[PDB]
């Protein structure tokens, strides 16, 4: 069906930077709603952005907002997300996260359908 | 809401509506689609029931 595919994270330092990012391949149009989801080691997984396919309106997590910035290349149907000055909150597992239409969960996984990978992304 | 689909509401019964961020003033104009049987206001952000 449709797959994920993630990269940019890894090991950086409470005041670095990272541009992290992910590509969609498979069915690209029927995707509504996108956003990041991160998960702390062995805690739940949490909903880190999101942002509507056309109506174009953002959505964030407090714990992340003003620091990440999501980026979408629809050219290349790619979801980038782009943050500096992190901490070392931000040492998560980090999943590329698609849900088709229907649903109206920003930061919930509750009914996305697709993840990806998953990629470590490590603040010290 | 359209004043339109108020007046057609006379038949109507299920209606949905998405306003993705934007808050709904509904202002008193439900009271003519009796004949609705379902009702669905997401991101509406009505921060109150109406009447």
């Amino acid at each position: 069906q449709v797959q994920l595919v993630e990269s940019g994270g890894g090991s950086v330092q409470a005041g670095g930077s990272l541009r992290l990012s992910c590509a969609a391949s498979g069915y690209i149009y029927q995707i509504e709603y996108l956003g990041w989801f991160r998960q702390a080691p062995g805690k739940e997984r949490e909903g880190v952005a999101a942002l509507a396919t056309w109506n174009g309106q953002t959505y964030y997590a407090d714990s992340v907002k003003g620091r990440f910035t999501v980026s979408l290349d629809n050219a290349k149907n790619t979801v980038y997300l782009q943050m500096n000055s992190l901490k070392p909150e931000d040492t998560a597992l980090y999943y590329c996260a698609a849900a088709y239409e229907g649903d109206t969960s920003p930061l919930y996984y509750e009914e996305y359908g697709y993840w990806g990978q998953g990629t470590q992304v490590t603040v010290s | 809401l359209p004043q339109v689909v108020t007046d057609v509401g006379v038949h109507l019964q299920k209606l949905s509506i998405n306003n993705e961020g934007t808050k709904l003033i509904v202002l008193n104009s439900l009271k003519k689609m009796v004949n609705l049987t379902e009702l669905e206001l997401i991101r509406c952000d009505l921060e109150r029931i109406p009447h």
